[PDB]
Formats: C-alpha cells, sequence, structure tokens
C-alpha cells in the first residue's frame, strides 16, 4: 500500500480570500502521463461528488470555481474565493494500481 | 431522432453536372460514415460509395471510377456530390442513410430525390400466391462464403426502407416478433409467421461480407 | 442516464449476513470496474475492492477478504457483496460508484444514494 | 587471414542472413492484395533474371579478392571508394529503428510471462472506452473512433503517441523500453569480438529455431476452424491484375528486399573462405530455399487471420487493411490470446520475432569492421576488444531519436524514404562497376581458375545486361510521386518528403564526391588520372 497522507487538518479562509489543499505521499504515481491523482467533495447528506479528472481537466456537473494544476510528488487545486455553501470535506485518492488507499480529509471553516 | 432532410428534385439535361445534399443530424457527424444507396428505376438497389469523415478518403464501385466523386464537410455536417456524364440509363432515385462500423449495415434510411433524365446474391421466385396468415418462407443463396452478413430490409411502394433483422438471428429495436430468420454459409432462409396486411411489401436480400458491398434482387409478398 | 440504485438498510447484529446490491443500467458495465468504499460516520474513507464483469477478476486489499465477498454476474447486471460474521464495530455507510476509464483516471462520475449498514 | 570452423558453418550464415522477420509480412501482404495467387508468377521469373544471378556476383569478388567491405575496390576500381562509406552509414542508420523492433517483442515477452494476457481483455489504464472487443451475442457494435486492445497496447504504452504530436515535438525516451535495448546490444558485442569464430557457433542455434517454430505454429494452424478461408484469397489466381505494370515494379522490389545483395554485408563471409568451393553450389540453394521459407511462412499467418474473419466477420482484407510492421503486433496478437494454452503459443512466437532480427544484425556489424581494418592497417582494430566496443556505442547513441514517445513516426520515414532508396542507389552503382568498367571479359577469368570451367551462355549475358536494367526499373517508378505515409490518423507535412530524402541522399551524395576526392590529389594529364584510377597495379 502506497501512504497517502493530508495537511493541514482544519484551514479558517475568510470571504474574499484564495486558499490552496495539498496530498502528502511518497508516489509520483506520474506514469504514461496521466497523473493518477483524484480529488473529491463529500458535503454532510450528499455523496463524494467528482471534481476533476485526474487533477487537470474540469468534469462534468462541475462549477467554474474549480482548478487545479502541478507537477511531480506535489500538486495544489486552485480554489476561487469562497462563500459559505462550501462547507464539505476534500479528499485524496491515489488510483495507481494495484491497491488503492484514500486520503484523510480537512475541515473546511469560515 | 435520427432525421436526414433532402432536397427538392430538378431537371438536368444529359452531360452536365448535378449536386445532390442530405444534412446529418440527431447523432455525432464523425462517428457513423455517409454511405449512399443506388435506387433504380423499376429495378434492385445498387451501391454507389463511402466516404470517411476523419480523413477524406473514400472509396467506390468500379462503375463509378470516372463519374462520381464524394466529399464531406465537418463545419455543416452536410455531404456533398458531384455525378458527370449523365446519361438515359441514370433515371434513378438517391439515398441517404445511417451505417455501423464493423459490421458496415444500413440502419435508416431517407426520403429520397428523384433525378429525372464479387459476391452476388440469388434469390427464388418473387411473384409467391399464398393465403392472409400462413407461414411464408424466402430463399436467399450466396454465390461465395458469407459467414453471418446477412439481412433483410422492407420497402413500400411510395415508402423509404428500414433494417429489420440483426446479422440474420435477433431482431432490431422497433421491430415486431413476426420476423425471425437464421442460416450458415448457404443455407440462408426468413420466414414470417401469421403476417398481416401491414407487413405486405417488397423485401431484399443482403450481403456484408466483403468490400464493395452488393445488394439483391429483391422479393414480393403477394401474400 | 446512468443510475446506480442500492436496497435498503439492514440492521447489525451478531452473527447476522448483510446482502448489498447495485445495479448498473445506462452504460456497459462489462467494459468497466465498480467501486466500494468504506465510509464511518466522524472518519474518513477506505477503499475495499473492485468488480471487473466478464471474466471475473476480483482484488482485495486492506484486510477486507474475511468479512466482505464480491461476486457479480452479466445476466442480471448488478453487483453484489456478500457480508459474514459482523460485530458492533462494522457498522459503516457503504457507496458504489461507477469509474470512468483510463484516459479519465478511473474517475468516479456518479454515485448512489448509499445505505445505512448499522 | 582466418576462415571458418567447418563447411556448413558459412553455409548457415548466409540463409541466415536472407531470412529476418521481414519475411513473414512484406512477402505476404502483397500477394494477397495484388491478385492473390497470380503473385507468384512474377515472384519465380524475377528471381532467376535479377535476384539469383546478382546475389551469386556478390560471392564472386569476395571469394577471389579475400578482402573487406572498402579493399575490393582497390583493386578492381578506386574511384569506387564511396560505396564502401555509403554503406557504413546506413548500418548506423538501420541500427537506430530495427532493433526498435526486437524492442518492441522483448517487451511483449516479459508481459506475456504471465498466465493472463492483457491483450483477452481490457483491464489496463488505456482508453477504456473504445477497448469493446468483447463478442457478446448480438448485443455489440464498433463507432468509426473504436479501437482494438492490441493497438492499445502497443501505442499507449509501449510508444506513448499520446505524449507526443508528431515530427515538431519528439520529447523524451520511454526508460521501459531503453532497458530492452541493452540486453540486446549485450549478446550483439560478445559475439563478433572474436571475429569468426564465435561467429561460426551462435548461428547453430538461432538460425533453426525459427524453422522449428514455423512447424509447431503451422500444426495449430491447420487442425484449426476457418483456416480454409484464408488459403483461399491466398492461392486464387487472378491474371487481371499482372496486365498492370504497377504489380511488375513491386513483386521486384520484392526480392530485393528480402536477400538484400550488395550492401557488403555478405562478402565478408566469401573473404575469410578457401577458393576451391563450389559458389554456384553454395548460392543455388540458398535462394531456392528463401522462397521456401516465405511460401511456409505465408501459411502460418493467413490461417490464423482467417479465424479472425470468422469471429469478426469480414473479408480477410478488411482485418487486414493496414500496410507495414504493425500486421504482427496488432491483427496476429491478438489472436493468439483467444485460443486455448495462450501461455505457451504467445512465448515462441514473440521470441521468433526475436531471433529471426538478430541473425541480420549479427552480420551487418562484421561488415563495418572488416572494412577500416585492411585499408588502414595498424591504425584501426589493434585491439579487436577495445575498437568494436566504439562501434556499437554510436549506434546505441544514434537510436535515441527512435525511442521517443513519437518514435513510431520516425521508423516510418526512415523506412520507406531514407532507407528505401539508398539501398538500391548503392547497389547499382556496384553493378556497373564490375561489368562495364572492370570488364565482364576480365571476370570470367577469375571465377574459372577457381572453379575449373567457364560459366553458361545466361550468366554472361545477364550480367552485362538484365542486372543493370533490373535496379532501373525500380528507382524510376520510386522516384514518382511522394506517398501519404498515415499513421494513426497523422498526415505529414508537405515537407516530410523533403527531410526524407535529404537524410536518405546524405550516404548517396558521398559517391560523387569519392570520384571528385581522387581527381585532385592524382596529378598529371586529365585522361591519365582518371585511366590510372580505373586500371588496378
Ligand atoms: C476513443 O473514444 C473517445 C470518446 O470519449 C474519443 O474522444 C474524442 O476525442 C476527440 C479528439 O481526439 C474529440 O474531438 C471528440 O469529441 C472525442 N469524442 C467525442 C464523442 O466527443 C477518442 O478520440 C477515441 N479514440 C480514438 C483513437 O479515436
Ligand atoms: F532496406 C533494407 C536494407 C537492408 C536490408 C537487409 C536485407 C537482408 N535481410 C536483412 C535486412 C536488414 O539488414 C540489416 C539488419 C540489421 C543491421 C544491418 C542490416 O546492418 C547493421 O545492422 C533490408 C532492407
Ligand atoms: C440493441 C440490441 O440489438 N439488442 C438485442 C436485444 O433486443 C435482443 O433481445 C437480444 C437477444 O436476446 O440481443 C440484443
Amino acid at each position: 500500500d502506497i501512504v497517502l497522507t493530508q495537511s493541514p487538518a482544519s484551514l479558517a479562509v475568510s470571504l474574499g480570500q484564495r486558499a490552496t489543499i495539498s496530498c502528502r505521499a511518497s508516489e509520483s504515481v506520474d506514469n504514461y502521463g496521466i497523473s493518477f491523482l483524484n480529488w473529491f467533495q463529500q458535503k454532510p447528506g450528499q455523496p463524494p461528488k467528482l471534481l476533476i479528472y485526474a487533477a487537470s481537466n474540469q468534469g462534468s456537473g462541475v462549477p467554474a470555481r474549480f482548478s487545479g494544476s502541478g507537477s511531480g510528488t506535489y500538486f495544489s487545486l486552485n480554489i476561487h474565493p469562497m462563500e459559505e455553501d462550501d462547507t464539505a470535506v476534500y479528499f485524496c485518492q491515489q488510483t495507481k494500481g494495484v491497491s488503492w488507499t484514500f486520503g484523510g480529509g480537512t475541515k473546511v471553516e469560515i | 431522432e435520427v432525421q436526414l432532410q433532402q432536397s427538392g428534385p430538378e431537371l438536368v439535361k444529359p452531360g452536365a453536372s448535378v449536386k445532390i445534399s442530405c444534412k446529418a443530424s440527431g447523432y455525432t457527424f464523425t462517428d457513423y460514415y455517409m454511405n449512399w444507396v443506388k435506387q433504380s428505376h423499376g429495378k434492385s438497389l445498387e451501391w454507389i460509395g463511402n466516404i470517411n469523415p476523419n480523413n477524406g478518403g473514400t472509396s467506390y464501385n468500379q462503375k463509378f471510377k470516372g463519374k462520381a466523386t464524394l466529399t464531406v464537410d465537418k463545419s455543416s455536417t452536410t455531404a456533398y456530390m458531384e455525378l458527370r456524364s449523365l446519361t438515359s440509363e441514370d433515371s434513378a432515385v438517391y439515398y441517404c442513410t445511417r451505417s455501423p462500423v464493423r459490421p458496415y449495415y444500413f440502419d435508416y434510411w431517407g426520403q429520397g430525390t428523384t433525378l429525372t433524365v464479387d459476391i452476388v446474391m440469388t434469390q427464388s421466385h418473387k411473384f409467391m400466391s399464398t393465403s392472409v396468415g400462413d407461414r411464408v418462407s424466402i430463399t436467399c443463396k450466396a454465390s461465395q462464403d458469407v459467414s453471418t452478413a446477412v439481412a433483410w430490409y422492407q420497402q413500400k411502394p411510395g415508402q423509404s426502407p428500414k433494417l429489420l433483422i440483426y446479422s440474420a438471428s435477433y431482431r432490431y429495436t422497433g421491430v415486431p416478433d413476426r420476423f425471425t430468420g437464421s442460416g450458415s454459409g448457404t443455407d440462408f432462409t426468413f420466414t414470417i409467421s401469421s403476417v398481416q396486411a401491414e407487413d405486405l411489401a417488397v423485401y431484399y436480400c443482403q450481403q456484408h461480407y466483403s468490400i464493395p458491398r452488393t445488394f439483391g434482387g429483391g422479393t414480393k409478398l403477394e401474400i | 442516464q446512468v443510475q446506480l440504485q442500492q436496497s435498503g438498510p439492514e440492521l447489525v447484529k451478531l452473527g447476522a449476513s448483510v446482502r448489498i446490491s447495485c445495479k448498473a443500467s445506462g452504460y456497459r458495465f462489462s467494459y468497466s470496474w465498480m467501486n466500494w468504499v468504506k465510509q464511518r460516520p466522524g472518519k474518513g474513507l477506505e477503499w475495499i475492492g473492485r468488480i471487473y464483469p466478464g471474466d471475473g477478476d476480483t482484488k482485495y486489499s486492506g484486510k477486507f477478504k474475511g468479512k466482505a465477498t464480491l461476486t457479480a454476474d452479466k445476466s442480471s447486471s448488478t453487483v453484489y457483496m456478500q457480508l459474514s460474521s459482523l460485530t458492533s464495530e462494522d457498522s459503516a455507510v457503504y457507496f458504489c460508484a461507477r469509474s470512468a476509464y483510463g484516459s479519465e483516471g478511473f474517475a468516479m462520475d456518479y454515485w448512489g444514494q448509499g445505505t445505512s449498514v448499522t | 587471414r582466418e576462415t571458418w570452423g567447418k563447411k556448413v558453418d558459412f553455409l548457415l550464415s548466409v540463409i541466415g542472413y536472407a531470412v529476418d522477420l521481414g519475411n513473414v509480412w512484406r512477402f505476404p501482404y502483397i500477394c494477397a492484395q495484388n491478385g492473390g495467387g497470380a503473385f507468384l508468377l512474377p515472384y519465380t521469373i524475377m528471381a532467376i533474371f535479377g535476384g539469383i544471378p546478382l546475389f551469386y556476383m556478390e560471392l564472386a569478388l569476395g571469394q577471389y579478392h579475400r578482402n573487406g567491405c572498402i579493399s575490393i575496390w582497390r583493386k578492381i576500381c578506386p574511384i569506387f571508394k564511396g560505396i564502401g562509406y555509403a554503406i557504413c552509414i546506413i548500418a548506423f542508420y538501420i541500427a537506430s529503428y530495427y532493433n526498435t523492433i526486437m524492442a518492441w517483442a522483448l517487451y511483449y515477452l516479459i508481459s506475456s510471462f504471465t498466465d493472463q494476457l492483457p491483450w483477452t481483455s481490457c483491464k489496463n489504464s488505456w482508453n477504456t472506452g473504445n477497448c469493446t472487443n468483447y463478442f457478446s451475442e448480438d448485443n455489440i457494435t464498433w463507432t468509426l473512433h473504436s479501437t482494438s486492445p492490441a493497438e492499445e497496447f502497443y501505442t499507449r504504452h509501449v510508444l506513448q503517441i499520446h505524449r507526443s504530436k508528431g515530427l515538431q515535438d519528439l520529447g523524451g525516451i520511454s526508460w521501459q523500453l531503453a532497458l530492452c535495448i541493452m540486453l540486446i546490444f549485450t549478446v550483439i558485442y560478445f559475439s563478433i569480438w572474436k571475429g569468426v569464430k564465435t561467429s561460426g557457433k551462435v548461428v547453430w542455434v538461432t538460425a533453426t529455431f525459427p524453422y522449428i517454430a514455423l512447424s509447431v505454429l503451422l500444426v495449430r494452424g491447420a487442425t484449426l476452424p476457418g483456416a480454409w478461408r484464408g488459403v483461399l484469397f491466398y492461392l486464387k489466381p487472378n491474371w487481371q491484375k499482372l496486365l498492370e505494370t504497377g504489380v511488375w515494379i513491386d513483386a521486384a522490389a520484392q526480392i530485393f528486399f528480402s536477400l538484400g545483395p550488395g550492401f557488403g554485408v555478405l562478402l565478408a563471409f566469401a573473404s575469410y573462405n578457401k577458393f576451391n568451393n563450389n559458389c554456384y553450389q553454395d548460392a543455388l540453394v540458398t535462394s531456392v530455399v528463401n522462397c521456401m521459407t516465405s511460401f511456409v511462412s505465408g501459411f502460418v499467418i493467413f490461417t490464423v487471420l482467417g479465424y479472425m474473419a470468422e469471429m469478426r466477420n469480414e473479408d480477410v482484407s478488411e482485418v487486414a487493411k493496414d500496410a507495414g510492421p504493425s500486421l504482427l503486433f496488432i491483427t496476429y496478437a491478438e489472436a493468439i490470446a483467444n485460443m486455448p494454452a495462450s501461455t505457451f503459443f504467445a512465448i515462441i512466437f514473440f521470441l521468433m520475432l526475436i531471433t529471426l532480427g538478430l541473425d541480420s544484425t549479427f552480420a551487418g556489424l562484421e561488415g563495418v569492421i572488416t572494412a577500416v581494418l585492411d585499408e588502414f592497417p595498424h591504425v584501426w582494430a589493434k585491439r579487436r576488444e577495445r575498437f568494436v566496443l566504439a562501434v556499437v556505442i554510436t549506434c546505441f547513441f544514434g537510436s535515441l531519436v527512435t525511442l521517443t514517445f513519437g518514435g513510431a513516426y520516425v521508423v516510418k520515414l526512415l523506412e520507406e524514404y531514407a532507407t528505401g532508396p539508398a539501398v538500391l542507389t548503392v547497389a547499382l552503382i556496384e553493378a556497373v562497376a564490375v561489368s562495364w568498367f572492370y570488364g565482364i571479359t576480365q571476370f570470367c577469368r577469375d571465377v574459372k581458375e577457381m572453379l575449373g570451367f567457364s560459366p553458361g551462355w545466361f550468366w554472361r549475358i545477364c550480367w552485362v545486361a538484365i542486372s543493370p536494367l533490373f535496379l532501373l526499373f525500380i528507382i524510376a517508378s520510386f522516384l514518382m510521386s511522394p506517398p501519404q505515409l498515415r499513421l494513426f490518423q497523422y498526415n505529414y507535412p508537405y515537407w516530410s518528403i523533403i527531410l526524407g530524402y535529404a537524410i536518405g541522399t546524405s550516404s548517396f551524395i558521398c559517391i560523387p564526391t569519392y570520384i571528385a576526392y581522387r581527381l585532385i590529389i592524382t596529378p598529371g594529364t586529365f585522361k591519365e588520372r582518371i585511366i590510372k584510377s580505373i586500371t588496378p597495379e
């Protein structure tokens, strides 16, 4: 199993400010160009809805306030200035085989 | 919601050029081909040629070597054609259809536009006389080895044809359960149990084993 | 479109068996996988396994082989997870998600409603 | 000068350079497309006229002169020294793209070592939305944009064509495929450093292993359903196609590409040999069996794709619409995984493509190291263990443009546009050098003194008339119109023929330069300095 952690545990972003969240791991899952690292967003009562295709391209049903880029052993999701309706938890997901491991998650507050 | 629009007819002097178009809609234009089917006056069907929209290359029959070409347009999803050296024997009706890939069949069919001016499939006699509701049979023989690429169509006088059977063994979506067939290699049969007045039309035996595709002569149920 | 419908909830006692299903519809399930995720109220997520229908390959990790048996069938077009020898500490929330292809990075585009296994 | 160990040693290497892995796809595909069984009729008339005697004269110069590639022109006509310098840089140019062909098969050997092959299922990280090759019960269809699982393992993982765009961006070489080059090049270095002593023993295992592999693969296709459809399209005579002038030239280029004479590789075999052997019997049996191998190896491919015509339900021309090296790794590779006991048949076939490639590059390295030794004595190859090590590293660093992510595009332009007309232009210029300039009346005197009899009426006329005119018709129609090399829906730009011809003529520009190099340094009357450099000492 590949070790996959998350930092920080809780972030306090004011109204109109930007932030970032990363996923610490030993891999470097950069095999055949496709970055094998996904992102999720679980709300209380809602399933962990998908955000970005392999941390490089925005998917369907996702608002335009989310983006992501990076390279190597360190990614950084770009978040727009958030409102009060973004109270959820973001996760990490390395999808390189054959065993998959998930992140710990961070608490999003204002 | 697959629909193919057709242009109006026109009277062209022999020897001049003609332009025929049909806009594709309801599906992705790059996922399927754009095939043309000749409908000769008072006779069977004939194949014209196929165009590849992703590369622009085309393949056609040997009779269209110095007669016609095939171009498409990705910005409008409408194919263009230009026949040259018209004669009195070219009194026919052009068609536009939808075709899948591997195998190459003909699912949908257009309304058509009239123009005023290999493995061959041999069938049985066309004029069969049976009573209404009896089990009928249609015999179609192959000249060479055809594994499973046998199809059957239904064309009414004044109406457009349609796909009925899938790989000569199973039904298509939108087809009643009265149409069933089988066959293996050379003994290709087709039967309809408990026929009605709605199924009283012209049938066709088909072959898709090798390029160029060659259509059959045609049969008629009376009844 | 594509939907994933699970069954109803089930109460967990000592020695009971709980069968959870997830019906696939609107797509070809023989050319994709079927992921399962653990979820506990107050904790995070955890990966369990995958089902690739058509040939029967199933991968297990995270010591879930002792209680979870992942079996599916192509004729009825759904998956099954057979639970056995349950305790009070095994209470969690199970979800089934449709995995995307390798060009998109095996992402979970759609999700189910989730059952309360407690 | 040393010689070979036994008599049957150098008879086994001449056939081993004659056969390769090209004889299983380049020959029988043009047979099925160009009239079926009628294509074998120009195969046996153009062989005795252009193939066989040009194959025979290359041994006769090597038997008498017993010298290398560059030193045979010192005692015939010294202005043609540019011929031996041309074939040296093509040996660096061939080894760039040719070793990547077995490197795709060497990666297939370690991939198919497991029990579960990745070709019978789409359980991988490819474009799985188009990977829909499962043949269900009449609930299967593929859109124009669908692909094959053998193609997705060939394009996404091995070549990585999605990481590049074409000739404008080649980028960073695959590290997994670079390790296969080191496994290939180790066996090449450990067999040529001693000379003909180790070259006479390594061919004893590698030249008969594919021949027994053709026997065990034929019995698989013999008791195989649907194999009669493959022999039908292969053997049916269509005499309406032979009236076209195009099928005559393509049949003549096939025999020249199969045997491959005049490149300098084979004359190194006759240099280390006694003069008493019958060169007529040694050359006649090699050209006869090479048509027999290409006839047998056409049976082991077409009987298997006839089963693919049964399951996919099309014609055999539709399943074999591709034209190139992709016939083995896309169409034939997926047919092995659908068979019972697929773990055994996948290894013996993909090791057959390994051993047929290494016999051609075993002997190709001998032809370039023998040339530098005799022309410059006590300067190059004083230590034979060190100087051939400098040769193998140059084609290793030269192959870095072929191990890229766009490596599939560069092997297509270098096979056909660069090394295609280059092998004809170096072979036509040596054919007129021995016939017209050296003299046909002088050439047969050296053959009859080592054999004991004069050649017949057929060999005298064909050396002066047929063999120069055989290669002229092929090089003329090739420089008629530049074709469009279509490789995975990517069309090449208009300047691809410009860069393709410029790298191809770089060896062809050496021969008018090397004839101009000697007329400057040799002084005297302009008629006398030329005729001194035609007549040897
Ligand atoms: C495999 O299928 C996918 C379908 O998702 C194809 O994706 C298409 O890619 C092209 C650009 O290359 C886009 O313009 C299309 O819009 C995509 N598909 C659709 C329907 O929008 C992909 O091209 C296919 N692979 C191959 C080799 O054709
Ligand atoms: F265009 C063409 C040039 C040469 C040929 C040859 C004809 C005979 N059969 C083998 C073919 C490949 O020759 C090789 C292989 C590896 C080599 C090599 C030569 O020299 C250095 O390493 C075929 C076609």
